DNA sequence: TTAGCTGGTCATTTTTTTTTTTTTTTT
RNA sequence: ACCAGC
């Protein structure tokens, strides 16, 4: 947090290098900043660089802060995805390519998010069913907004957001981008949104992003399948005894 | 886990609890104490027996985990070694409770704990019945909570009679009234207590009033007898209505639906899974205008003021149908307001059976809600049928025996099938938790032209 | 007159438990503890202190303390306490007047200090600067339970009482009582012919300066209208999120394919780095390799990219020249979207659940007097001359508090002063022009004469080029209002030095009061100083920083004093007209930047009390210095503050 | 020789049905 | 270093 001033050494200047509670300093003149497989794949031994992705766009800066580093080791290219827990340390990762081969190692649990060690406390929450949808969401939203992704597919749900119920419950409202169906979750929480194209990223690369943040922020609330109330079936009725 | 810690091989201290509230002569006096092993801190609590010997360790760590050091017995409780006797002991649930129970009360009352909790109290408590002969009054102090109610109701088989107390907390336990500053109530709650009046012993002191009482409704049931017996419907009532197969359940469920829902105003909630969703609402227009519609091919297409018929009754948003289950009813108990919530069949929904009543029951006492369940008999082996006019029993309940441990009222209704008249039914009431009173309550009939059960 | 130290559960916001108290005496000298049970001894000595006529000394306790009183005693025991007034004192509103510079003090004592404390006027730091310290409750609380083995949850330690946080208490109205008496142990606030700690609330106000009255009833009226808050509309600013976060996503997808990305250095190992348009060096690069040369070097090395020559820059390719008017857009963007919805303090993260944002208001935080505003800045939302700048202001309204007993939404009033440092010259040189010029600005409007006789195009360019002359500016500061050259900026100066000709009179009248020698450096200024305080207004010793910014402070220190007294003035005419203040009465302040103040009141009526009450509080603060000017406000009525600006 | 006064920004385990035989009240 | 206020 933003403390006062001191001043700087490399660029000469006094208002422009900032002290902070962390005990680090930072200058925005001269922008100096100062002081199975089972095996974890290091970040410097597979020749890890953070990339960006350009068919789709995704800025450096998200996979910086998400996680999602690209390897090149052996001569092609891997799409590292890493899961960690709450204390902040390396649990799993995921290894995605274009054939899709999929290298899960280390202790992948059954209740495993992505974007989970960064973020308790706050109001909203989106869930989506991949990682390119949660990453453009991070996108749209700058990086700041609590956003969590199922790592197990759409498929799964009833395993991996049902061991997760006390992270669930910190939160105010949680908003779904699954498909365009969760019971276990509370009541009066749980929001599903509309989208007119097949996903997020459909929409970012079509000119309707302005309608993902819009039901983002204007979501409706979920109300389960076939609860029918008896007033909107008089059309059914009309037909049944004709 | 390994053997028992001594304090030379982990760096015991005797040190004060103060986020907890217990100074350091409290737990010198019991021998709570914490090691230094493995770099996190480890709380660790000591177990003695009768003579006094060191025989097991209880490892507690800042994220509440347990770890036993090997062999636990039965026989060992929190605070036992240290005393021998006395007129009055004082029975916790955990061991800072005692340890706060010492504290409050300067080292003087033989205050003992358990080593288990809620979970496992009846299997520490039954073959401690000879350590408890030598003690003149028992005083239980469980938490405010559904377990701890079920532990003092369970512990009442296993103590001696005629010399135990339960005191009431308005905390979860006394550590939170220690923090909050209820120092002065506690002491009120050890020294004068309740007795234990299990169920079903009233003493004849106790109704200097209740006779005032009985010498002084809820929701009415229609037709005849029935609500001058049970006094109606309450809250969070799971009402069962048992007969045979052919007796009219479906028929009599649906008439206390109408009669809900046109005078009383209420938001009712259907759940039918015998039948669709474009029968029932035909049968319930049918049922209003004291003409049957289901049963006559002509009046179908005569009338189609078919709308008329529609607005009249469905024109508010009173009724709820429906075409993982316990969702659909959380959703219309919150999210629609709902007061009466119907299930007309339960055999399609052993541990099946009684996990479901289980979970209902948690619900219906959660939202307090009125709940109508339906379900079938049994088969007789010997006699004749239910269908020929022979009186149910409370037995004969399909499914794991459970369905009347966790009911609060059973209606039922005979009629003779196969006889000279099928149109004269019988109610039963088999069981009422706030009356009492059960037997016969009335005669109806059927009235096969317009589908009302008129009284008789 | 006794001191009082409090401890509770948590902030003002949610209080619900008393914990301790501790109260020492001038008269018995006795630490008189409490515990959680004795609260209503507590209140009863207060009351007691109140009712013989004393002195109750808080620190922090007209923000704080006081209202956690009134609240305790209404919602744990059923029983109204109010404390009037003229009866609080506090040693921090002190502490913030008599010790107003800390920042150009500090350093030397840094060896005492841990780095943190650094210019704090916390009850702590003192404790450090005074060397009577023993120990911190969180550190010693934290070090405990780690000691223990149990975790440490939250850093919130109010919870449960125990016993250390009574010693701590005590600690705490020691480091309280040795801060007073040095505070008493001052000459120029205090005379030393009277002893300060038995005299009563009419010899202590009344037998010393105004600068320690006027500074309280300050802080009273400031954490009243704190604790009232800014009515704020939250659906109205999340479509302007959902409107403008959907246009920063095309000003980078339309941009990126004209500016391409490149390799830069990091066996030569590169990476492909792209274009980001928040930065000012991908710019800077980007323009240097398409053909524009910058002629204007501020840094050593690097020319200066702002708006100013984002507008005067002209490429080869046609394509570039509509990508920069791209590149300001999707800047200007970004500092709205930091702004509103996604900073730190954005306004979406200091809404209550009552729909209203409070906001800290130091009554004297800069060394001229003059008020600042944190936790959110409700002086620095963007005004209706700015892009998206109605839109930000209509959601900041009065009208968005429908009434609890009608349900009826209410009106908002707003009062502005007219030339308010520029009238505060024409007080101090009409000692030397004789008054003919305070005559010319009671004579139509200034401003807009101004720029009829300086030709500038708007009223806002003439009205900051007014002050831009006027506190000490060079050749080109000046000139660049219009953009032209240092000719025009000389011919400006001795166009408007030559009609007056008392500025530079009053000038070194400032120089030969105040400074006496100032020896010349080539790259730095030597001077042996003389006075180095200013009397204001009201006696108080007015810090200067530098000789050339005297006229500066000696300016907008006189010119916030008179609004000062005004909003304390405003309110003592209502009060006693027979209103209430407050939601559940009849008008409530809301908000007051340096200048404006902005009141939400029931009805028309009330507001046109208000806006003619103004009027005569203004006056009579003109009347109570004895001004050479005449003074005079101008007020607006409207739903939102986007009229009423 | 210097327009001024502030804020705010970035980052490495017990339930229903069938069918053979021994004995007991009751209708 | 930039932006906004007064
Ligand atoms: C009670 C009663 C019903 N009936 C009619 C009403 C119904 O149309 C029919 C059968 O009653 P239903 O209520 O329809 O039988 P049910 O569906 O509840 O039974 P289950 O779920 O166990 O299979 O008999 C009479 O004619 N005379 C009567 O006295
Ligand atoms: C605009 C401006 C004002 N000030 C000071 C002097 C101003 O009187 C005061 C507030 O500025 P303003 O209220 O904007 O100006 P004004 O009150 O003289 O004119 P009017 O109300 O009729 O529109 O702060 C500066 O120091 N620097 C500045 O750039
Ligand atoms: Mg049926
Ligand atoms: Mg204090
Ligand atoms: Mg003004
Ligand atoms: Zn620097």
């Amino acid at each position: 947090v933003f403390l006062y001033h001191i001043p700087c050494d490399n660029c000469g200047s006094s208002d422009g290098n900032s002290l902070f509670s962390d005990g680090h300093t930072f200058c925005y003149v001269c922008e100096k900043w100062t002081a199975m497989t089972y095996n974890v794949w290091n970040f410097g031994e597979s020749n890890g660089r953070y990339s960006a992705l350009t068919a789709r766009g995704i800025s450096k800066e998200t996979c910086q802060k998400a996680g999602y580093w690209i390897a090149k080791v052996d001569g092609v290219m891997y799409q590292v995805a890493d899961y960690r827990d709450q204390n902040g340390n390396i649990v799993s990762q995921k290894v995605r390519d274009k054939d899709k081969n999929f290298k899960t190692t280390g202790s992948h649990k059954s209740d495993a998010l992505f974007g989970k060690h960064l973020w308790n406390g706050g109001k909203k929450i989106v869930v989506t069913e991949g990682e390119i949808d949660m990453l453009t969401v991070m996108e749209l939203q700058d990086c700041k907004y609590p956003v969590v992704s199922l790592g197990h597919g759409a498929s799964a749900a009833k395993k991996t957001c049902a061991a997760n119920y006390e992270y669930f419950d910190q939160f105010e409202q949680i908003i779904l981008m699954f498909d365009m169906a969760a019971q276990v979750l509370p009541a009066g929480k749980v929001r599903v949104a509309v989208l007119p194209c097949k996903d997020a990223n459909e929409c970012h690369l079509n000119g309707h992003d302005r309608e993902i943040m819009e039901q983002v922020w204007n979501a409706g609330p979920w109300i389960p399948d076939g609860v029918v109330s008896a007033l909107s079936l008089r059309e059914r009725i009309r037909e049944h005894l004709s | 886990t390994y053997n028992v810690w001594n304090f030379g091989e982990s760096n015991g201290r005797y040190s004060a609890l103060t986020a907890r509230g217990i100074s350091k002569e409290t737990c010198q006096k019991a021998g709570y104490w914490i090691a230094k092993v493995d770099g996190v801190m480890y709380q660790v609590a000591d177990y003695r027996d009768q003579n006094g010997n060191i025989v097991s360790q209880k490892v507690r760590d800042k994220d509440k985990n347990f770890k036993t050091t090997g062999s636990h017995k039965s026989d060992a409780l929190f605070g036992k070694h240290l005393w021998n006797g006395g007129k009055k002991i004082v029975v916790t649930e955990g061991e800072i409770d005692m340890l706060t129970v010492m504290e409050l009360q300067d080292c003087k009352y033989p205050v003992v704990s358990l080593g288990h909790g809620a979970s496992a109290a009846k299997k520490t408590c039954a073959a401690n019945y000879e350590y408890f002969d030598q003690f003149e009054q028992i005083i239980l102090m469980f938490d405010m909570d559904e377990a701890g109610r079920k532990a003092v109701e369970e512990a009442a088989q296993v103590l001696p009679a005629g010399k135990v107390r339960v005191a009431v907390l308005p905390c979860k336990d006394a550590n939170e009234c220690h923090l909050n500053g209820h120092d002065r109530e506690i002491m009120e709650q050890v020294w004068n207590a309740g007795p234990w009046i299990p169920d079903g012993v009233v003493s004849a002191l106790s109704l200097r009033e209740r006779i005032r009482e009985h010498l002084s409704v809820g929701l009415l049931f229609s037709g005849c007898g029935i609500n001058d017996k049970t006094l109606g419907a309450r809250g969070g009532e799971v009402i069962m209505v048992t007969s045979g197969s052919g007796m009219g359940k479906s028929t009599f469920v649906r008439q206390q639906a109408l009669q809900w829902g046109t005078a009383m105003g209420k938001k009712v909630g259907l759940a039918m899974l015998q039948e669709s969703v474009e029968e029932t609402a035909e049968d319930l227009i049918g049922l209003h205008n004291r003409v049957r519609l289901r049963q006559s091919d002509s009046l179908k297409r005569e009338i189609i003021k078919f709308d008329q018929w529609f607005d009249e009754l469905f024109g508010n948003d009173t009724f709820h149908l429906y075409d993982r289950l316990l969702a659909k009813l959380a959703y219309m108990r919150s999210g629609l307001g709902c007061d009466v919530i119907i299930l007309d069949h339960i055999s399609i929904v052993r541990k099946m059976i009684d996990n479901l009543m289980t979970k209902l029951k948690g619900f219906a006492k959660s939202t307090g809600v009125v709940l109508v369940v339906i379900c079938h008999l049994k088969n007789p082996d010997k006699g004749k049928a239910h269908e020929e006019g022979r009186p149910v029993s409370i037995t004969d309940l399909r499914g794991s025996g459970a369905l009347r441990q966790l009911s609060d009222t059973i209606i039922a209704l005979e009629r003779n099938q196969q006889g000279d008249m099928p149109n004269l039914v019988l109610v039963r009431i088999l069981k009422c938790r706030f009356t009492g009173d059960t037997g016969i309550a009335g005669y109806m009939e059927y009235n096969k032209e317009t589908g009302w059960l008129e009284p008789s | 007159m006794i001191v009082s130290a409090i401890a509770a559960n948590a902030l003002l916001e949610s209080v619900t438990k008393f914990h301790c108290g501790v109260i020492y005496d001038y008269s018995t000298a006795e630490y008189v503890s409490y515990r959680p049970s004795d609260f209503g001894a507590y209140l009863d000595a207060l009351e007691a202190e109140v009712a013989r006529g004393g002195l109750i000394v808080f620190h922090n306790g007209h923000k704080y303390d006081v209202p956690a009183l009134t609240k305790l005693a209404k919602l744990q025991l059923n029983r109204e306490f109010h404390l009037p007034r003229e009866n609080c004192i506090d040693t921090l509103v002190l502490s913030r007047l008599i010790h107003s510079n800390l920042k150009d003090t500090d350093m030397g004592l840094l060896r005492k200090l841990p780095g943190k404390r650094f210019g704090s006027h916390a009850l702590e730091a003192w404790g450090y600067r005074l060397g009577e310290m023993k120990g911190e409750y969180k550190d010693d609380f934290k070090r405990m339970l780690e000691e223990q083995g149990e975790e440490y949850v939250d850093g919130m330690e109010w919870w449960n009482f125990n016993e250390e946080m009574m010693d701590y208490n005590v600690q705490d109205v020691v480091v309280t009582k040795a801060l007073l008496e040095k505070l008493l142990s001052d000459k120029h606030y205090f005379p030393p012919e009277i002893d300060f700690t038995d005299v009563g609330y009419t010899t202590f106000w009344s037998e010393s300066l105004e600068a320690v009255d006027i500074e309280h009833r300050a802080a009273w009226l400031l954490a009243k209208q704190e604790r009232n808050g800014f009515p704020f509309d939250t659906k109205a600013i999340e479509e302007l999120y959902v409107e403008l976060a959907a246009r920063r996503s095309e000003l980078l997808r339309k941009l990126t394919e004209t500016f391409g990305s490149w390799y830069q250095p990091k066996y030569t190992p590169v990476e492909h780095v792209v274009f980001n348009p928040s930065s000012r060096d991908h710019i800077q690069k980007k323009l240097q390799e398409a053909g524009w040369v910058p002629t204007k070097y501020t840094d050593k090395g690097a020319p200066v990219v702002d708006d100013e020559v984002l507008e005067g820059v002209r490429v080869d390719d046609p394509e570039k020249q509509a990508a920069i008017d791209l590149i300001k857009e999707y800047l200007m963007i970004q500092k709205r979207i930091g702004q509103s919805a996604e900073g730190d303090k954005a306004w979406l993260r200091y809404v209550a659940e009552d729909g209203k944002i409070h906001g800290s208001v130091n009554p004297n935080g800069a060394v001229t007097g003059r008020a600042t505003h944190a936790f959110p800045n409700l002086a620095q939302i963007p005004g209706v001359r700015s892009p998206y700048g109605e839109q930000c202001r209509a959601a900041f309204g009065a009208e968005h508090h429908l009434d609890g007993i009608t349900g009826k939404p209410w009106v908002q009033a707003g009062i502005d002063a007219s030339g308010l440092e520029l009238r505060c010259l024409a007080h101090f040189m009409a000692r030397f022009d004789n008054g003919e010029y305070a005559h010319e600005i009671l004579n139509g409007d200034i401003h807009t004469k101004n720029q009829i006789a300086a030709e500038l195009p708007t009223r806002d360019n003439a009205k900051t080029f007014i002050y831009g002359f006027l506190y000490g500016a060079g050749d080109e500061k000046i000139g660049q209002i219009v953009g032209a050259g240092k000719e025009r900026g000389k011919e400006l100066k001795k166009k408007f030095l030559e009609n007056t000709p008392a500025i530079a009179a009053l000038r070194e009248s400032i120089q030969q009061t105040l400074v006496e020698s100032s020896q010349w450096v080539a790259g730095e200024q030597q001077v042996k100083w003389k006075r180095r305080w200013i009397k204001g207004l009201d006696g108080r010793k007015v810090h200067v920083r530098s000789p050339h910014a005297a006229l500066n402070t000696l300016l907008q220190s006189a010119g916030a004093l008179i609004c000062k007294l005004w909003i304390i003035k405003t309110e003592e005419m209502l009060v006693e007209k027979g209103l209430k203040h407050g939601w559940d009465g009849d008008f409530a302040y809301m908000a007051w930047v340096h200048d404006e103040i902005q009141v939400g009141c029931r009805t028309e009526e009330i507001a046109q009390v208000v806006i003619e009450t103004a009027q005569e509080a203004m006056r009579w603060v003109g009347d109570h210095w004895n001004f050479r000017c005449l003074l005079d406000t101008e007020g607006k009525m409207g739903p939102n503050w986007a009229i009423c600006h």
